DNA sequence: TCAGCGAGA
RNA sequence: AUCGAGAGG
DNA sequence: TCTCGCTGACCTCTCGAT
């Protein structure tokens, strides 16, 4: 049926569209219970029921009960094959920078601007990341593209002409592709469906823990700490250090080891 | 040319030409020597559990004048021998019995003598024992810990 | 301390300054690397546990207390126990032992690894570390290394190699003073031997010890050059000083290339012990040392006269000089009987002594696996004919006579352990009783009243060994599939506090009563001598005996430390015999290997003029393509040895006076250009000579030390003494036609080994089964019953063929198309097969993973 | 020998007290047993012995039909006087190698090497009949276990050959 | 490890 | 499932 | 023009510990 594979940047509205539930605050399914924790990384409300065509309360038990939500259960009747499909998101307290665009071989985060990789890294490391988002939003593609085109037309050197035409090509790509700038800064972070990260049971009580689950849990821990320190006024230094920790956490989640030491459990 | 009763039953015809001046040593002598150095009593703190104890035995508070010491250590008889350790699926280990000592000095009076000395014997974990064949029995499975070839400590100059 | 010594020696001796001064002004060399054994690593782990305990003690005692601080509450044994348990069981160097044969255990225990914690990495390592170094001579075997990524990094200790106090490998050398070799031995490390010039072992010497040649080949400073007698400082102690234990077992090693010697040394370790251990006709003389030092053979601790002999146990009456004053004078050697191995093989000890036979210290009393009268016996001597036979030994293949299968020369016992574990569950859904729901009457009767199968019963696939039902679906332990065998042993484990069912009590008490009877008999055997001596403190002896019996009973009845959550564990041991079939890997000691392709009838095999057929037919084209001439030389020498044995057997068949046998055996032992061995039969008694001739009737064993083996002339002389052609080739006749083969064919006895690569363990075939969760793909193992990976290169092959539909069905219909798989199975079963491929689930997984990265990827309809 | 039943033995992979040889070795030694039966194919032999000393093929109870050609070779050994051995041996008649794997508790199946012929060698030499020198003589050399008569072996082989050839003789 | 690669200085 | 240690091709 | 990160380097089986 499909004829092409279209790839583009995802808007925060696009990420919220994918997600079925806006909750990721807890960490693990349970310490001793097979039932998924409510609003956790694994949850029946968000990602779907572990049980196949069943309700725990049992008010409606029939084939017609499919698609009907029990008041006590509050969970869909669908299978786990949709639990592989359902997605969630984490509402970040503060915007954060995507590690791919900031730390690529060409820094397209720095390529739209004029600052080098070191300057952007220093700005986003102090935290910070909202400053880069504001700089990207304040930039105008049309006016900057016209100025760069004029400068390339009145060019005296080959290297300067190459840099100007690279910048103009990037601006034209942003204009034509339909992806706005400042989307390199992520404010809504989607979470993978639960079945794609096994957390496989063992014969004993202990389960082998997938690395993605641990990384997500640590990122959510940092996000909750930032939410608390924003709800209650805190000194600027502590909040900045905590925001740096959150940025490092999301960077290790998206691509571990790109900048600094990788997270070791 | 056969003196042992086992070899006298059937003597192998030897075509070797070079006289043998040094007999082949014990094939597992390395494991036996290593674990014997590790286990056996060392009068000096050079090798083994003795040298291990002289490292972090003096654990105490900072300038508290009350330090924790010991006099010696002893390894007990294993509860089970190798065969029934393999049968039961349990580690073949010997309990470690260590006699520790504690000294109490006068508060803010370093010149004064030690107030009291308290010595007592304490059980400290299970140390697995190696059989006569140079192997270990861990959780009912017979195991071998091989030697490691690592760079000698010191200074070297390489490009 | 070794580090401080090395730091002082390197700088010829503020410490940081001296390094910079010499820097302004080869790591693989042995002097730069030292050996760390199990003792030092265990000490380091103890140090880690002890510093953790010290930190805990400091934290606890920072509060401070007057008379309330004691050694007990400060320390805790949990961290030390955890650290030592992790080291013994989870460390990289703590490895599951290779228990295929005594040689495998010896090699594993003498193994040296450059990897491990605080060491190199196989992928990061380069060619410099993996290559042989002039310091490897005598310390590390250059021949025996793994063939995979671990080449050069995993190494085996040499025969004569030691370690000094500082941990550096050293080798023995014969001190040379004033041009004459002196028997005194000095162990030299690499840096120490580099200064000196060392003569070679292959240096002729006179009676007084002087070098025969005016100029003697030597080495110095890592290079070998000719030297005069005066400059020589040291000499090699033996010709086996360089090779390891495994490599020294190869006869005629100097006639093979190092590649095939490596292959033979490795393949000697996968050899599976057979029903009867058969000594190697051609050997080196290291078999006895390997067998004794492996520990698989019972060795008399004290010399005495054998008092009791049995399959299960041996009793030695210690001599008067060897008894302790308090010792009764009885040594009991219980023998291992049909126990499982790490590699699922069998461990068996069979007595090699008779009642009343005198025994001295160090004598072998029982023969372990792959051992024959104290000699390592990894395989069977086989009569080999090097000739093509209708392409059944076409490409390195092997053709085997049916007489080999009939005589069970290569039949092996393999023991499989199966465990049934009952776990604690609320409401009691799981059952362990004999009565199970929906169980056949025959299957129920197969198990005992306790729910466990009887010892000695024959079990085939799909038969329950232990009865269990859980909710209640039958959770009974059963053999998985295909595997068949007999129940040789059953073990039931219960905790001290775990509730014991009466039927389970019956089984466990039967086992405990058998163990207690064995222990009581063993104790009474030793107590009988003391009681008889008392007849010539009876109450005290009786009290001591009763106390020992009570202690043994308590130890037997002591509950096992079961893991939490499980009540009882029942272990069932199954033993089956594997007979050779087409598909089984066979190999020798010279790097040659092959797979049996056909079991040929006895009459069809080529036969000699006397009518004796050959057992093995090997392609001669595999000999000159490779560089393993040692196999041909061993074949000729084995033919000569079997000829000598045949002459001895012929003189035994018709009654011959002992004088003739003594004369012939003395002539056979005296043969050789110049041999150090001097076997004198005049010393032996008539019964000793008769026993020796009985042992030699199947072939006289031959010892050929590596780099010192038998010359070709000696092999020809041995062939002459046995009335055999000196060329080693005889006229063979085709079994199917009776027509003589147009050319002479070399025929002899080569020591063949059966490797742990049986075809039944490797044959696998899957139709459909379990699929993975993250990707709906078939599993990836034979144990998991998974399909075969269709890698990218195979997709390239199908693309090159242009097989679009085959590739499409393998990508979708055979995997990742759940609806496609479900419809395809029905289509195939119904007989009208049509597929509708869809989107693989792995592509959807990829899309979800990419979307979770913040990138929007979608499926554009048009 | 096809089946062996020992009173105190449950399976092959075990040992019996007072016997130096394992049960598997005893089964191999019983496989290496040569007997002749004239009455019927199936016959049961019982072996009983007590006290120290090797157990040979003479120790099987005497049967008129069954003739043990070699009563000298040992089956097992008894080490102490108190021990005793009691086994029932089953002997059948057949041809070729029939493995035990191919088609109760305590009976031990044994691989049957039925064929009594160990080695065959034949040589052709010149023979002088009348004044003709073109004729030759065939000298067949046999090695057996003693179970079969060489002349009877020749007669049986020739009869088998003729029975096979009669198919080619007919159309 | 050990290369090779372009892009900042 | 993952990791470590091996082994075969 | 030259450092300076970033990139790259077939299939199968067995074992145990998490
Ligand atoms: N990708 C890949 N990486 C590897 O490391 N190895 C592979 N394949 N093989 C495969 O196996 C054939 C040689 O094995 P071998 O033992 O039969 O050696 P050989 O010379 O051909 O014959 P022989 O052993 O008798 O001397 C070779 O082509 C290949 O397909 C072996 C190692
Ligand atoms: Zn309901």
């Amino acid at each position: 049926e499909f004829d092409a594979i279209k790839i583009a940047l995802a808007s925060p509205d696009m990420i919220r569209s994918w997600s079925f539930g806006e909750v990721k605050k807890p960490e693990t399914i349970n310490y001793r219970t097979f039932k998924p924790e409510r609003d956790g990384l694994f949850c029946a409300r968000i990602f779907g029921p572990v049980k196949d065509y069943e309700c725990l309360c049992g008010k409606y038990k029939r084939l017609k009960h499919r698609g009907v939500i029990c008041e006590k259960c509050g969970v869909e009747v669908t299978q786990t094959k949709v639990r592989r499909e359902r997605m969630g998101h984490i509402e970040l307290a503060s915007p954060t920078a995507h590690i791919w665009f900031l730390k690529s071989l060409p820094s397209r985060i720095g390529l739209l601007l004029d600052m080098p990789l070191r300057d952007i890294e220093r700005v986003l490391y102090f935290e910070g990341a909202e400053a880069i988002q504001a700089l990207l939003k304040s930039m105008d593609l049309e006016q900057e593209c016209e100025q760069l085109r004029e400068e390339l037309n009145e060019t005296n050197s080959e290297t300067k002409r190459k840099k100007l035409t690279k910048r103009i090509k990037l601006l034209e790509a942003f204009v034509q592709s339909g992806n706005k700038p400042e989307w390199m800064i992520l404010t809504v972070l989607p979470v993978l469906p639960p079945d794609l990260r096994p957390l496989v049971p063992l014969d004993g009580g202990r389960f082998a823990t997938s690395d993605l689950n641990d990384l997500y849990r640590r990122v959510i821990n940092r996000n909750n700490r930032l939410k608390r320190l924003l709800d209650l006024a805190a000194p600027d230094i502590i909040v900045r250090n905590e925001k740096r920790m959150l940025q490092e956490a999301v960077d290790a989640l998206l691509d571990n080891g790109r900048r600094g030491r990788a997270i070791t459990g | 040319m056969v003196y042992s009763y086992t070899e006298k039953k059937r003597i192998r015809k030897d075509f070797g030409k070079r006289p043998q001046v040094l007999d082949v040593p014990y094939l597992l002598s390395i494991q036996l020597d290593s674990f014997q150095k590790f286990i056996e009593q060392d009068p000096e703190g050079q090798y083994g559990l003795e040298a291990a104890f002289r490292s972090v035995f003096p654990i105490q508070s900072y300038s508290g004048n009350s330090e924790l010491q010991y006099v010696s250590y002893r390894l007990g008889e294993p509860v089970f021998d190798v065969q029934e350790c393999q049968i039961r699926g349990v580690t073949y280990s010997a309990p470690l019995r260590v006699k520790l000592r504690l000294v109490i000095y006068e508060r803010e009076a370093p010149e004064g003598t030690v107030k009291d000395i308290k010595e007592q014997e304490v059980y400290m974990g299970e140390i697995p024992l190696m059989t006569d064949n140079g192997t270990f029995v861990i959780n009912g499975t017979e195991r071998v810990i091989v030697s490691q070839l690592h760079r000698s400590p010191g200074v070297f100059f390489d490009s | 301390a070794v580090g401080r010594m090395k730091f002082n020696r390197s700088l010829l001796r503020d410490d940081i300054i001296d390094v910079m001064k010499k820097l302004i002004d080869d790591i693989d060399h042995l002097g730069n690397r030292r050996i760390r054994s199990v003792g030092e690593m265990a000490e380091n782990q103890f140090r880690v546990g002890l510093v953790r305990v010290e930190r805990a003690v400091k934290e606890r005692l920072s509060l401070g207390d007057l008379d309330t601080l004691m050694p007990q509450d400060m320390i805790n044994a949990k961290p030390i126990s955890a650290a030592v348990k992790e080291f013994f069981g989870s460390s990289q160097l703590s490895q599951f032992m290779d228990q295929n044969n005594p040689l495998s255990e010896i090699t594993h225990k003498r193994r040296i690894s450059a990897l491990g914690p605080g060491g190199l990495t196989r992928e990061r390592a380069g060619f410099e570390v993996r290559d042989v170094h002039p310091t490897h001579y005598g310390r590390v075997c250059p021949i025996e290394t793994p063939e995979g990524p671990n080449i050069g990094l995993i190494n085996s200790l040499s025969v004569y190699a030691q370690t000094n106090e500082y941990g550096f490998l050293e080798t023995p050398y014969r001190k040379v003073t004033d041009g004459v070799v002196t028997d005194e031995i000095h162990y030299l490390s690499a840096i120490e031997e580099g200064n000196y010039v060392i003569a070679q072992a292959n240096s002729n010497l006179d009676e007084e010890g002087h070098f025969v040649e005016d100029l003697v080949t030597c080495r110095s400073k890592g290079e070998s050059s000719l030297f005069s007698r005066d400059q020589v400082d040291y000499m090699d102690v033996s010709t086996q000083q360089v090779v390891s234990v495994g490599a020294s077992l190869i006869p005629f090693l100097e006639h093979d290339d190092a590649n095939r010697a490596l292959m033979g040394a490795n393949m000697q370790r996968q050899a599976v012990p057979t029903l009867r251990a058969d000594k190697p006709l051609v050997g080196t003389g290291m078999e006895r040392a390997v067998a004794v030092d492996s520990g698989v053979t019972a060795v008399a601790k004290r010399g005495g006269v054998v008092q009791y002999v049995d399959a299960s146990r041996i009793v030695i009456k210690v001599n008067e000089d060897e008894m302790y004053p308090g010792e009764a004078g009885i040594d009991i050697y219980n023998l291992t009987k049909y126990t499982r191995s790490n590699q699922n093989t069998c461990i068996n000890q069979m007595p090699c002594v008779s009642l009343g036979e005198p025994v001295e210290r160090g004598d072998v009393l029982a023969d372990g696996p792959s051992t024959d009268l104290g000699e390592l016996a990894l395989g069977q001597n086989m009569r080999v004919a090097f000739m093509p036979w209708n392409g059944y030994n076409f490409e390195d293949s092997i053709l085997v006579s049916e007489r080999v299968v009939q005589e069970d020369r290569f039949t092996t016992i393999h023991i499989q352990e199966l465990a049934c574990v009952s776990r604690d569950t609320k409401l009691g859904p799981e059952e362990i009783t004999a009565d199970i729901p929906n169980v056949g009457e025959a299957a129920l009767s197969k198990l005992d009243e306790s729910g466990i199968v009887y010892i000695g019963a024959e079990v085939t696939g799909g038969d329950i060994l232990v009865g269990k039902v859980t909710p209640v679906k039958d959770s009974s332990l059963r053999v998985p599939n295909g595997v068949s065998g007999t129940v040789i042993d059953v073990q039931v484990f219960t905790r001290d506090g775990v509730e014991k069912d009466k039927r389970a009590l019956e089984i466990e008490e039967m086992q405990l009563k058998q163990a207690k009877k064995d222990l009581s008999e063993e104790l009474q055997i030793l107590e009988a001598g003391l009681f008889s001596r008392i007849r010539a403190q009876y109450d005290e002896l009786k009290h001591e005996f009763e106390k020992k019996l009570e202690a043994k009973r308590r130890k037997i009845t002591q509950g096992d430390d079961l893991a939490p959550g499980v009540l009882k564990i029942v272990k069932v041991y199954l033993a089956v015999k594997r007979r050779i079939q087409p598909g089984d890997k066979m190999a020798g000691r010279h790097g040659n290997k092959g797979v049996i392709s056909k079991i040929n009838p006895i009459e069809d095999m080529p036969y000699d003029e006397n009518g004796t057929p050959v057992d093995i037919v090997l392609n001669p084209l595999g000999v000159p393509s490779r560089m393993n001439i040692g196999q041909i030389l061993e074949t000729h020498l084995g033919m000569a040895a079997k000829g000598i044995g045949d002459k001895i057997n012929a003189m035994l068949k018709q009654q011959q006076e002992v004088a003739k046998l003594r004369e012939f055996i003395q002539r056979a032992y005296d043969l050789g250009a110049d041999v150090r061995q001097k076997v004198d039969l005049s010393t032996f008694s008539d019964e000793e000579v008769m026993r020796l001739a009985e042992n030699l009737r199947k072939g006289m064993p031959i010892a050929t030390p590596v780099f010192d083996g038998a010359k070709e002339a000696e092999i020809k002389e041995l062939l002459k003494l046995g009335d055999l052609p000196t060329s080693g080739q005889i006229r063979l006749y085709d079994g199917r036609t009776g027509e003589q083969f147009e050319r002479p064919v070399t025929v002899g006895y080569m020591y063949m080994l059966k490797l742990n690569h049986l075809v039944d363990d490797k044959m696998h075939a899957r139709s459909t089964g379990s699929y993975s969760l993250v990707t709906q793909q078939p599993l990836g193992g034979k144990a998991q019953f998974g399909g075969q990976r269709f890698g990218e290169m195979e997709v390239w092959a199908l693309e090159a063929y242009g097989a679009a539909y085959t590739l499409q069905e393998m990508l979708t219909v055979k995997s990742d198309d759940v609806n496609g798989r479900t419809k395809m199975y029905k289509n195939i079963v119904d007989g009208n097969h049509q597929m509708e491929p869809g989107m693989p689930e792995s592509f959807n997984v990829l899309l979800k993973e990419i979307r979770s990265l913040g990138i929007n990827i979608e499926l554009e309809d048009e | 020998v096809t089946e062996v039943e020992i009173d105190g033995v449950l399976h092959e992979y075990s040992t019996k007290e007072g016997v130096q040889e394992d049960i598997l070795e005893i089964l191999l030694n019983l496989k290496g047993l040569a007997v002749r039966v004239q009455g019927k194919d199936e016959v049961i032999l019982t072996l009983n012995k007590s006290g120290i000393g090797p157990v040979t093929a003479a120790d099987i109870t005497h049967d008129g039909d069954v003739e043990i050609v070699k009563p000298q070779h040992v089956i097992c050994h008894l080490t102490d006087e108190n021990a005793s051995i009691s086994m029932r041996i089953k002997v059948q008649r057949g041809r070729g190698y029939v493995p035990a794997s191919t088609r109760p508790i305590g009976r031990l199946l044994v691989d049957a090497c039925y064929s009594p012929v160990e080695r065959i060698a034949y040589n052709v030499e010149a023979a002088r009949v009348e004044q003709r020198t073109d004729l030759d003589k065939l000298v067949i050399e046999m090695e057996t276990n003693g179970t079969i008569d060489p002349e009877e072996a020749i007669r049986r082989a020739a009869t088998i050959l003729a029975e096979q050839l009669e198919a080619f003789v007919d159309l």
